């Protein structure tokens, strides 16, 4: 079984040798993880690859008021 | 009365394991040359180990790819295309 063997590792070093990279999915496979990470990151969140994030916030006015006592 | 012959049938074999081996089967491929035939013979004897003359029988079965399935009364040993539904652990892993 190992002529069986190594017939198995010829073939996964052909599917190695690759330039168009998939040759048996065409539009199919294209079409549906462009989508499926499109749907998947509409629910991730909307951030850009290398612009990091900065901002500030604003505090609560601490005001005062007046009670006439002595 | 309608019966007999199932009682007939039946006592054949029950009268075969008196001296029967309850034969084999190959079932690979178009019939080989007589060498390969005679060692098959040869060492399925030293596997009885009861002083019993075995018979057998070959049946064409092309849909075992390269491979050959053997039984021994109630053994059944097996390599045949099995071995490539055995790539799963390049999936299951």
């Amino acid at each position: 079984v190992q002529k069986l063997f190594v017939d198995k590792i010829r073939e996964y070093r052909t599917k190695r040798q690759t330039s168009g990279g998939p040759v048996d999915a065409g539009p199919e496979y294209q079409q549906d993880l462009d989508r499926e990470l499109f749907k998947l990151k509409q629910m991730y969140g909307k951030a850009d690859m290398n612009t990091f994030p900065n901002f500030t916030f604003e505090d609560p006015k601490f005001e005062a008021v007046e009670k006439p006592q002595s | 009365l309608s019966s007999t012959p199932g009682v007939i049938s039946a006592f054949s074999t029950m009268m075969s394991v008196h001296r029967g081996e309850v034969p084999c089967s190959v079932t690979t491929a178009s019939p080989l040359d007589e060498a390969t035939l005679t060692e098959l013979k040869t060492v399925l004897k030293s596997f009885l180990s009861k002083g019993q003359i075995l018979k057998l029988e070959v049946k064409v079965d092309p849909s075992i790819m390269g491979g050959m399935i053997v039984r021994i009364g109630e053994k059944y040993v097996d390599m045949s295309a099995k071995t490539k539904i055995q790539k799963l652990s390049r999936a299951m892993r």
